[PDB]
């Protein structure tokens, strides 16, 4: 009985770390594709002025 | 489609389960009041029990 | 009791859908660095080539 109660907190900090996690995740993917983003708005602008 | 079906299922089911783990915990609780029932009349017999044997050892000594 | 069993099964099917997620994000967001590290890379060759 008091391998469950204790062992719960542990459950109830393993769902939070996966829910943490997915966020960070979720987090890094939105900033890694801001930067592609800019990072591919100026390759098209260099592309453009080597053309030139 | 198939994450919002997850969702769905895991709530309505939550629910279900609640209701259920409620459903035993009541028969629970009925069967706590039978048994503190027993257990006063349970009392109740061994003193008519005891009652008996005075009775019978009377009797026994009336002959 | 049996109602223990299965609630505590769905939860355990939740918490893979959460790492499934999880690892769906992961997942998005390597191809997002992948692409954002190629980019890079294009970048700096067009503006040295440019320079040249």
């Amino acid at each position: 009985m008091d391998a469950i109660k204790k062992k719960m907190q542990m459950l109830k900090l393993d769902k939070e770390n996966a829910l943490d996690r997915a966020e960070q995740a979720e987090a890094d993917k939105k900033a890694a594709e801001d930067r592609s983003k800019q990072l591919e708005d100026e390759l098209v602008s260099l592309q453009k002025k080597l053309k030139g | 489609d198939i994450h919002r079906k997850r969702m769905e299922k895991d709530l309505n089911e939550l629910q279900a389960l609640i209701e259920a783990h409620f459903e035993n915990r009541k028969k629970e609780e009925e069967e706590l009041v039978s048994l503190k029932d027993r257990i006063e009349r349970r009392r109740a017999e061994r003193a008519e029990q005891q009652r008996i044997r005075n009775e019978r050892e009377k009797e026994r000594q009336n002959r």
